[PDB]
């Protein structure tokens, strides 16, 4: 296709690439938010982190102070 | 891997941006391209956002993980910081391309 | 990163573990009867396996189990779910378990310091 | 007010914050006017040389072989020998060669003794 | 790869720059006419000229060169002799 | 071929910042004649542009509309 | 370029060359358009407000600070243009420029290749050869006894001769050779 | 031959030198390939305790 | 035989047949460049297979085809390293310059040199699939320095411009900086080890010491 | 400030110069005299030769030559993974023993 140059105007587009941007456009985005849908682990984890505060002395196997 | 992909075509981009400009390579010259370029500008966009680690594209797979490595590792406090830094700094240059290239108003020959 | 950084920087590396030197105490030090680890996969399985030196750990037998599951449904690369979330949560208790050494170590640390500081009490009084 | 840009010299100083561009004398203005004449007689006789349709070769350049004599063939002639060139001549000719021997001597009397005690590891040096 | 220029384009470029300039009347406007000395204009106006010929055509006009262009078929003449433009 | 420049006179600041420039520059009392020659690049299919959040969000539009039929197909499918 | 320097600047060249590099310096600043003008206006308010000054040596002194200011002020990176000394586009195709001494070695299979690009040359070449005397004779009639003055040269002053020094000038490559 | 004039018109543009003109005497490191000694817009002491 | 070596060879070979034909007609004429293309995209395909191969089983394999000199109790032979690493980057990088090689199609038209354009970046791409595969310490540093002088000679592609050579000049040196290092590595591991291969230098070097790899670190 | 009369008429008589020499620079509609001396067919020609034959060269080259003396070509050896049968012999690598199991 031949495009006429323009002079201080907006350049003569083609529906062709038009659609063809939106479309790559409409691609990533259903592959991100179909990503996150299934596999959301990657981003927010999928175990836990324990608080080790919260670990008793008995199952840690600390005596008393005393004894 | 990842990065020869996505870095390819972010120089790809880059260039034709330079050659329907005549020959211009200068962000303070270019402006306007969001909608003067269609699929240059969608093509720079998605490899700006595999390049600062968008959460499941190309460059997820190894920044994000290289990233968990380096934070859970016996490291260098100061190799992590700045490994975190340039992280940071290199969404602010991906934002810096794509404001200064594409938003905006034209700033090239009439 | 982490709180246990400015305690032991900012604070006290002596009620701090060591992680370069831990365990200081014997691991019967407050546990009257404890269990040795059990090992399921064989030297020589995973020998034959050809599992990385780093992944000759006590999981070895879900890194196995995975690598034969991938082998086999090699087309289908999304069929090893299952396999994939057991082995994740074998290194997931492994890494609790050396979460509760180290808690253990800090702990026993700071119980010594406070057995030290009665002792050096009584004898000045 | 403004900080004050210091030249040095391989960062030159520019040519519009030279004191001297803006005191100018009479006979500075003469000066550039006999250097622009100059300029212009050398100009006029290279372009009637440059121009010259029956001219086949190159223009010699009277500069150019006074620039490549005086590198090379001018320089012993005029050399005298002075404290400064022969303190400078001694050391860049000979403090290397002495620094070297140095070095090398050294670490092969170490490795030598080394290997005298018995202590040097050359398991799998099979190739000298 | 760009189409190249004409005689009859720059001085149509030149001409609509200069009619897009304020400080000059566009209806006795003409390709001859000077910029001091019947435009009414001076030294920064025809430098902020020369700067404005310069992001027209993409290109700079050295100080040397430009102090010299006090005509619209001057700045033409330069422009089409630097770009090798001969119809 | 034999382009033909668009008439001049349709240049104008008004609407653009640029008159907000020459507004500043009157209360200052100051004047910039190139003003319609910077106008040409605020009308016409310049007029206006999305901002940088709208850019990333191209084509989250359709991809959200694709990915609710997607799932819903997957849905369907899971429970027969 | 195509200009023969003088033996200095006057101060009117000095101060316009200023407010150029002034003014592209700004820009290199102040990247968008409005913004730019702003500024630009507010910069020739500066000039016209030191425009008229009867005292040379109060506006050499003005000049002088000036220079410091903007050599203060300047971009670190300003911009250029491709083609322009330190574009990015500047001397890319000198590598494609060739001389027409250089064409006229060809061989005669390449000359026959080209025969009616090669007649307009010959005669190019007949008018270059039937020309010099009467250059070389102009030049040595109008200089002075002490030599060239300037790098200035004259026009042809007679209607059937030639501006003398111009066979490389109009017969050098084209900006795009190749 | 950085620092010289780019715009003028000189019998050798690359090397930004004329004809019978004197040549430096380390024109063979002053070539716009090597050394470079033009201003810049920071001074040389500031570079230098910036950069160490 | 098993397919993987000669698909592998193969691909490297067939990268290396258009620079034979850079003495032809065809590289005379216009259509040198989709050529080069065509050749990059089936050597793409043709490493894609062992690729798959390799995702099956994990397949890894050497070959030392051709054996070049014997320096007494050292052999030196070219030999190629077929493995994850190689069998994963081949195809990507045949896919980047499938890609890159089109974009200069339409973006080097106006470039009367098209043509050794194309052969360069061919030269380029074998050269840095020496490097990949390369099993051994000499057969790395060729790689290692045809991409380096492919780099010099692409850099300066517009031979009028000062500015190019300087790049160029400056690329070569940091790169000969590197060299000094990858050179001190290969003296370091032939003097303690008796080779140049990197199956040899895993077996000798258990805990592998600082000058070597100090050597290692200043190339890369 | 400007052109003197000289500088003026010597820039318009080179400009008509350039002009009627760039005018002779532009050739001729017969000016290159030269000397006397479907899309998938080409595609199928290059298949053949550029992959074929490489291919058949290689494959000739490794098979009788290149593993024609020892460990020229050496493949790592296969994974042997519990409960698989070993293809050489016929034999059976038994299962590991019964995981802890946990959830
Ligand atoms: C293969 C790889 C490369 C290999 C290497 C190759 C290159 C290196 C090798 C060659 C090195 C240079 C050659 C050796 C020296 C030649 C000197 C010579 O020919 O001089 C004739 C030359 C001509 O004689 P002249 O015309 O009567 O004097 C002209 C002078 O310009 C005007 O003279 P002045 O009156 O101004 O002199 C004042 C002053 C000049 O000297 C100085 O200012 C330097 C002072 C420090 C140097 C001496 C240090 C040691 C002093 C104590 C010595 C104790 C000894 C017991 O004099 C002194 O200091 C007194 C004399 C000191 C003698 C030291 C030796 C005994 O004289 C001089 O150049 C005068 C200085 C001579 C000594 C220079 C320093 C030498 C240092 C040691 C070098 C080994
Ligand atoms: C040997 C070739 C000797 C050529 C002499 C000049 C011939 C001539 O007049 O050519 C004009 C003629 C047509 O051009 P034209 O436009 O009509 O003429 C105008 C200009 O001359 C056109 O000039 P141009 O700019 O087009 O220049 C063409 C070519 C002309 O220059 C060259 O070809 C220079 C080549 C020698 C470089 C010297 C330093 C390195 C020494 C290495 C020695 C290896 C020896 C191997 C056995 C050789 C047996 C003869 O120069 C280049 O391509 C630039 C230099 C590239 C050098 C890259 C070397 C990297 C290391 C390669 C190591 C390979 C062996 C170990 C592999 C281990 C792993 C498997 O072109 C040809 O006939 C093609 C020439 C060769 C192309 C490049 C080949 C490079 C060496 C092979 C690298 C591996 C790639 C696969 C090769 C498969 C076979
Ligand atoms: C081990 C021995 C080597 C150690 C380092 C020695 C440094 C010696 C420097 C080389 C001498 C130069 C001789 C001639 C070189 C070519 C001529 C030249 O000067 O080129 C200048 C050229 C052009 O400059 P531009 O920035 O492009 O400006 C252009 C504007 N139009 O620039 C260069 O290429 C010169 C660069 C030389 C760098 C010198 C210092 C290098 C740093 C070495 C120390 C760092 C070591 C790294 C540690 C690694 C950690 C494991
Ligand atoms: C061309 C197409 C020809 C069409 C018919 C194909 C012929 C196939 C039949 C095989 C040919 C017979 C054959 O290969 O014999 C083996 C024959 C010699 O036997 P060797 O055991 O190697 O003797 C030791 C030499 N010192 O080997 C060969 O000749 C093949 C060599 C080709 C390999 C690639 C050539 C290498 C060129 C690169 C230059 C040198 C690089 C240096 C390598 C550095 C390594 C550290
Ligand atoms: C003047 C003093 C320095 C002299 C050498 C440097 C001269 C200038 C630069 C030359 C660059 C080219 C040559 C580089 C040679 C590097 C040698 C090397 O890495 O040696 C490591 C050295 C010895 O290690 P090794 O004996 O193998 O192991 C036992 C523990 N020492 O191990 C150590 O030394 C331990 C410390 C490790 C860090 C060394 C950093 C060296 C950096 C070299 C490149 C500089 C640029
Ligand atoms: P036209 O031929 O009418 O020109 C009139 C001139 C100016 C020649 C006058 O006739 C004249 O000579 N007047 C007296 C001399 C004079 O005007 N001197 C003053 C010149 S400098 C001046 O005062 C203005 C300088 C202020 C602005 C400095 C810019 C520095 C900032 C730049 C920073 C870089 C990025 C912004």
């Amino acid at each position: 296709v031949h495009i006429e140059p323009r002079y201080r105007q907006f350049p003569q587009l083609t529906r062709s690439q038009l659609i063809q941007a939106e479309f790559f456009s409409a691609t990533m985005w259903f592959w991100i938010l179909w990503r996150f849908w299934h596999d959301s682990d990657a981003v927010l984890g999928h175990f836990p982190y324990p608080d080790p505060s919260q670990w008793t002395d008995e199952e840690l196997g600390i005596l008393p102070d005393d004894e | 891997c990842m990065h020869a992909f996505f870095k390819a075509m972010l120089f790809m981009c880059s260039g034709s941006i330079i050659h329907s400009l005549n020959d211009e390579q200068d962000i303070r010259k270019m402006g306007g391209l969001y909608k003067a370029m269609p699929f240059t500008t969608t093509a720079l966009i998605i490899g700006s956002l595999a390049l600062t680690g968008m959460p499941y594209l190309t460059g997820f797979y190894s920044k994000d993980l290289i990233i968990e490595a380096v934070n859970m590792s016996y490291t260098n406090a100061w190799a992590l910081l700045m490994t975190l830094i340039a992280t940071s700094l290199t969404a602010a240059y991906s934002t810096r391309i794509i404001f200064f290239a594409f938003l905006g108003k034209p700033r090239f020959p009439p | 990163m982490g709180a246990h950084l400015a305690r032991r920087y900012l604070g006290d590396a002596s009620k701090e573990p060591d992680p370069l030197r831990m365990p200081t105490f014997p691991p019967d030090y407050g546990f009257p009867e404890r269990k040795e680890r059990e090992m399921v996969a064989t030297q020589q399985e995973m020998n034959d396996a050809q599992l990385m030196l780093q992944q000759r750990d006590y999981c070895a037998h879900y890194l196995i189990q995975l690598l034969k599951c991938k082998r086999d449904s090699f087309p289908n690369f999304l069929a090893c779910k299952h396999e994939q979330h057991d082995w994740d949560y074998c290194e997931h208790l492994d890494y609790v378990k050396r979460m509760k050494e180290f808690e253990r170590e800090r702990r026993l640390l700071q119980r010594k310091k406070r057995r030290e500081q009665r002792e050096a009490e009584m004898a000045r009084g | 007010s403004f900080p004050k840009y210091k030249p040095s010299r391989l960062a030159t100083l520019p040519a519009t914050l030279d004191p001297a561009e803006y005191d100018i004398s009479p006979e500075t203005r003469k000066a550039q006017a006999e250097r622009l004449a100059i300029r212009s007689r050398l100009k006029r006789e290279y372009l009637l040389q440059y121009n010259d349709p029956n001219r086949l070769g190159v223009i010699e350049d009277p500069a150019l072989i006074r620039w490549t004599y005086a590198r090379s063939a001018n320089i012993y002639p005029n050399f005298r020998p002075t404290p400064k060139t022969s303190l400078l001549g001694a050391l860049f000719g000979i403090g290397p060669l002495f620094f070297w021997y140095y070095v090398f001597k050294t670490d092969r009397d170490k490795k030598e003794k080394l290997i005298q005690e018995g202590k040097l590891d050359q398991t799998f040096n099979i190739s000298y | 790869d760009a189409p190249p220029l004409t005689l009859e384009a720059i001085k149509d470029r030149v001409l609509y720059v200069l009619k897009l300039y304020d400080k000059i009347d566009p209806e006795k406007l003409s390709v001859n006419s000077h910029f001091m000395k019947d435009l009414g204009l001076d030294s920064l106006d025809q430098v902020e000229i020369i700067m404005a010929m310069e992001d027209e055509f993409g290109f700079e006009i050295p100080d040397i060169d430009a102090e010299k262009l006090m005509c619209p078929q001057e700045i033409v003449d330069y422009i089409a002799d630097k770009k090798d433009v001969y119809e | 071929s034999k382009m033909e420049l668009p008439d001049y006179k349709q240049w104008k600041i008004e609407g653009t910042p640029l008159e907000t420039v020459q507004e500043k520059l009157a209360a200052r009392g100051l004047r910039d004649p190139w003003g319609r020659n910077e106008a040409w690049r605020y009308s016409g299919g310049f007029a206006n542009n999305v901002s940088f959040v709208g850019a990333l969000l191209k084509g989250f539009k359709w991809g959200f509309a694709a990915f609710v039929v997607a799932v819903g197909a997957e849905y369907y499918l899971e429970s027969q | 370029a195509f200009s023969a320097p003088a033996a200095y600047l006057t101060h009117q060249q000095k101060v316009l060359r200023l407010y150029k590099r002034a003014l592209r310096h700004l820009e290199s600043w102040c990247v968008h358009r409005d913004k730019y003008r702003y500024f630009a206006c507010l910069m020739r308010a500066r000039f016209d407000e030191h425009k008229n000054e009867k005292d040379m040596v109060k506006a050499t002194q003005l000049l002088r600070q000036a220079e410091e200011e903007f050599w203060y002020g300047q971009h670190p990176q300003p911009y250029i243009f491709p083609e322009s000394p330190g574009g990015t586009s500047y001397e890319r195709y000198e590598c494609y420029k060739v001389p027409e001494w250089c064409l006229d070695d060809w061989h005669p299979s390449e000359k026959a290749m080209y025969p009616d690009y090669f007649a307009k040359r010959e005669q190019w070449k007949r008018l270059r050869r039937e020309s010099w005397e009467r250059e070389v004779k102009q030049l040595q009639e109008e200089t002075p006894p002490g030599g060239p003055r300037t790098e200035a040269l004259p026009p042809a002053r007679k209607e059937g001769d030639l501006p003398p020094l111009w066979w490389h000038i109009v017969t050098r490559p084209r900006e795009r050779p190749m | 031959q950085q620092e010289r004039d780019p715009w003028y018109d000189w019998d050798h543009p690359d090397l930004r030198l004329n004809w019978g003109e004197p040549i430096h005497w380390d024109l063979d490191m002053y070539i716009r390939n090597r050394v470079d000694t033009s201003p810049t817009p920071v001074s040389w002491n500031t570079m230098c305790k910036h950069l160490f | 035989m098993n397919p993987f070596a000669s698909l592998t060879l193969t691909t490297l070979t067939i990268l290396t047949i258009p620079i034979m034909m850079s003495n032809s007609n065809i590289y005379k004429t216009n259509l040198y460049p989709n050529y080069v293309k065509t050749t990059v995209s089936y050597a793409f395909t043709l490493s894609l297979v062992p690729l798959l191969m390799f995702m099956h089983t994990g397949q890894e394999m050497i070959i030392s085809n051709w054996h070049w000199m014997t320096l007494q109790t050292v052999e030196l032979s070219l030999s190629f390293k077929m493995d994850y690493f190689s069998v994963m980057f081949i195809p990507v990088a045949l896919f980047v310059t499938w890609s890159i090689m089109e974009f200069s199609m339409w973006y080097m038209h106006s470039d009367p040199f098209i043509n050794r354009f194309f052969k360069y970046l061919l030269l380029f791409l074998i050269t840095m699939m020496i490097l990949v595969t390369a099993n051994n310490l000499f057969q790395l540093f060729i790689g290692w320095e045809g991409v380096g002088i492919m780099s010099f000679l692409l850099i300066g592609w517009w031979h009028g411009r000062t500015d190019a050579n300087t790049a160029a000049l400056q690329a070569i040196l940091y790169n000969r900086i590197g060299d000094i290092g990858f050179v001190l590595s290969m003296a370091w591991f032939l003097t303690h080890s008796n080779a140049w291969d990197l199956q040899q230098i895993f077996m000798l070097n258990n805990e592998c010491p600082n000058m070597p790899l100090i050597g290692l670190l200043l190339a890369a | 400030s400007g052109y003197t009369p000289d500088e003026k008429l010597r820039l318009q008589q080179l400009r008509e110069l350039r002009r009627r020499w760039l005018k002779d620079q532009e050739l001729s509609p017969r000016e290159p005299v030269l000397p006397p001396r479907y899309k998938t067919y080409r595609h199928s020609i290059f298949a053949v030769t550029h992959v074929l034959i490489p291919v058949w060269i290689i494959h000739y080259y490794l098979k009788y030559h290149v593993t024609a003396k020892p460990y020229t070509v050496v493949e790592r050896k296969p994974r042997i993974f519990p409960g698989d049968t070993i293809l050489e012999t016929g034999e059976v690598i038994p299962l590991m023993k019964e995981f802890p199991d946990q959830h």
